[PDB]
């Protein structure tokens, strides 16, 4: 839905790190190269970007239910 | 019958990671110390919120949720705040609690991203390791977040929004001569950090006489706690705990006797 | 719906003694302790602490049900040497090992930084 | 006294079938003198052994060595007697048989005694002579010496 915060299973702050992935990869890095770029060593950390699917991007095309 | 007389080499110290060796200790002791990293050590958290609008894709305990893992810098205020359970005051003061504010609509059509940044607290200190930000919640436009936000002094057993680490590395024996793991192909298992043989050899030679010792630490920190100050806590919350459980064992000794 | 309250692990309700102190009397000079809201970081401290004494004969903890939280602690030690004095210098031994530990984990840091 | 066997073996084999065990190794063991077959489980990670070395192996009721029964607990403080400590390897087990090569009417020429020290098996063949010490359901503390 929205990236988490708190990597699961260690606890790392992943949520600062989506829009900073995605930019890493709409530049020039792959995405292992734009996980270590993010700091994110562990594979616990790197499945929570490499994984992660932003649903709420499709959830804002819906208008609001009071304008 | 006496204590073993612990020493410290601290090899890294950053404003995330601290890497320290502990020598001359039990690996009882380095494994409680490891787990008061992450369970005892005391950290200011949301865990009150109240929500006046929401407006957003995400519901309230979703919002609320993301609030409560939002770290937060609680340096040096998190020993003087004391638990809302021992506190004196109804509800919430300052003296146990941080107060924090809300207050974001998305009036251009440029998507809103709710940040920790638009987090206010009350306290010039207590601020969520803000000196990027944590997403909170993405608005479009007609959107609206405000809320309240009360942070209260917790430690990771009660929740992990109080762990104040992130992966803390814990090691002993890193060639393995305690044989405390056994490799059914020791060559195929990649040497450690810490490991002092060469690459020809894949494990050290057994040692009978041998005990768990030098423990190889890497605690990383959220941000709420200084790494260093992590260790430290810990140390003080394990020695307040067995103080704490002699206090009671002398009154239980004096009262049965 | 039957979930616990998650302070419930730590903190001691109404009546709770934190320590029950209880006679084994299979074996003279044992004793059991039950501590309650405690988990293995204190016990297995305790228990490591215990077996460095040459006087404890028995030194074990265990926690009946995880979903519970209670340890029990069993101590036995030499004749002429009661198993709470074992107790007792078990914490106060480990409360001194954790005070150096602390002031020397200082001094290091102090080092450490501009040194 | 309370010595119930001891002789100096001679390790003839180490696991002449296969090494069924990473930390138990099977000596198959002859002795001077008496002349007898001994097979003994012993750990090797603690205790290493090699092929053909020498070794003292005492069997003996209780370590104090004096005349007690050891009553079959674990003391670490029982210094008091001075228990046998001349060993570098003592084992502790209960022999679970006796068997014999007598025939009805004749008595047994040679005996074979089992033990199980803790579940590392031990037989000692040889001569009724020097064996009739072993009484099946007793208690034995083995006791071996490296020597050079
Ligand atoms: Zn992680
Ligand atoms: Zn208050």
């Amino acid at each position: 839905m929205i990236i988490p915060v708190r990597c699961f299973t260690c606890g790392k702050i992943v949520g600062n790190k989506w829009e900073a992935y995605l930019g890493l990869l709409q530049a020039e890095y792959t995405e292992g190269d734009a996980l270590d770029a993010l700091g994110l060593k562990r594979y616990c950390c790197r499945r929570m970007l490499l994984a992660h699917v932003d649903l709420i991007e499709k959830l804002l095309n819906y208008a609001p239910l009071e304008k | 019958p006496y204590a073993n007389q612990p020493t410290v080499r601290i090899t890294e110290l950053t404003d995330e990671n601290v890497k320290f060796i502990i020598e001359n200790t039990d690996l009882a002791v380095a494994n409680s110390i490891r787990r008061v990293f992450i369970a005892e050590v005391p950290i200011i958290a949301i865990d009150w919120v109240q929500i006046d609008a929401n407006s957003s894709v995400l519901h309230d305990e979703f919002i609320a949720h993301r609030l409560g893992l939002i770290p937060l810098i609680s340096d040096d205020i998190v020993d003087k705040l004391q638990y809302s359970r021992d506190c004196t005051c109804e509800e919430f003061c300052p003296e146990c609690s941080v107060e924090f504010t809300l207050d974001v609509r998305c009036n251009e059509d440029q998507t809103r991203h709710v940040t920790s940044r638009d987090l206010i607290s009350n306290s010039p200190r207590v601020i969520p390791v803000t000196s990027d930000d944590i997403l909170i919640v993405k608005l479009r436009k007609g959107q609206e977040l405000r809320l309240r936000a009360y942070a209260k002094k917790g430690f990771g057993k009660e929740h992990a929004k109080w762990n104040p680490t992130a992966g803390v590395a814990f090691e002993y024996d890193p060639d393995n001569a305690l044989r405390h793991t056994v490799y059914p192909k020791p060559e195929e298992w990649p040497k450690s950090e810490y490991s002092e043989l060469d690459e020809d050899e894949s494990q050290a030679p057994y040692d009978p006489n041998g005990k768990p010792e030098r423990f190889y630490y890497n605690v990383e920190s959220c941000g709420s706690l200084r790494p260093e100050t992590i260790v430290l806590s810990a140390l003080s919350g394990l020695k307040k705990k067995l103080s704490d459980l002699q206090t009671q064992l002398s009154h239980e000794i004096q009262s049965d006797v | 719906m039957n979930a616990p309250p998650a302070f419930e692990s730590f903190l001691l309700f109404e009546g709770e003694k934190k320590i029950t102190i209880n006679k084994d009397t299979k074996v003279p000079n044992a004793c059991l302790f039950t501590i309650n809201k405690e988990d293995h970081t204190l016990g297995n401290i305790i228990k490591s602490q215990l077996l460095k004494d040459p006087q404890v004969l028995f030194a074990g903890y265990k926690v009946p049900h995880p979903l519970e939280h209670k340890i029990i602690i069993r101590v036995q030690t030499t004749p002429d040497y009661s198993p709470q004095e074992a107790f007792t210098n078990a914490i106060t031994d480990l409360i001194s090992e954790l005070s150096l530990l602390e002031e020397r984990f200082r001094v290091a840091i102090k080092d450490k930084q501009e040194g | 006294a309370g010595i119930l066997f001891e002789d100096i073996f001679d390790v003839k084999d180490i696991d002449p079938e296969g090494k069924k065990f990473d930390r138990v190794s099977r000596l198959h063991c002859e002795s001077e003198s008496f002349k007898m077959d001994l097979i003994l489980d012993v750990n090797i990670q603690i205790y290493p052994v090699d092929l053909g070395d020498k070794f003292r192996l005492v069997i003996a009721s209780t370590l104090y060595e004096d005349g007690t029964l050891d009553d079959g607990e674990y003391n670490p403080t029982d210094d008091r007697p001075s228990r046998a400590d001349q060993f570098e390897y003592v084992m502790y087990g209960k022999v679970y048989r006796i068997e014999g090569d007598e025939t009805s009417t004749e008595a047994a020429t040679r005996l074979s005694a089992y033990v199980s020290y803790g579940g590392l098996l031990m037989r000692l063949q040889g001569d009724a002579n020097n064996l009739h010490g072993f009484e099946v359901d007793s208690r034995v503390y083995l006791l071996m010496k490296k020597l050079a």
